[PDB]
């Protein structure tokens, strides 16, 4: 029942690379800094600069490495 | 009877920085990390 089994393997490569990508100890890099529109039922946005990374930016959030 | 060891004297906190401006190097490149260090926090709390 092939297309089960690729059904079933749907999420593994988004939970390998995109769910879990920066949770090691060197992290940096550039990102952008975005900004809420203040007026926050306009949700109109604006990117207002770079943000350089570093390691408390890195996600606390736990990897979808071991499920 | 706790003992929490951390303060120093201003003289001694002085002393360190001055030995902190010895071991950095004096061009723009070295104390670049300190401008956006404190620019890093002042974008994470703020109003504005």
């Amino acid at each position: 029942s092939y297309a089960y089994t690729l059904l079933q393997m749907k999420s593994v490569f988004p939970a390998l690379s995109l769910r879990s990508m920066y949770r090691n100890k060197g992290f940096g890099g550039k990102a952008p800094a975005i900004e809420w529109t203040e007026p926050r039922s306009k949700y109109k946005f604006r990117w207002t600069g770079v943000t350089q990374l570093h390691d408390g930016l890195r996600p606390r959030s736990p990897s979808m490495d071991v499920p | 009877t706790i003992l929490c060891p951390w303060f120093a004297s201003s003289e001694d906190l002085r002393l360190q920085q001055v030995m902190h401006l010895v071991n950095i190097s004096s061009n723009t490149a070295a104390a670049l990390p300190l401008v956006e260090a404190l620019s890093t926090l002042l974008r994470s709390v703020t109003p504005l």
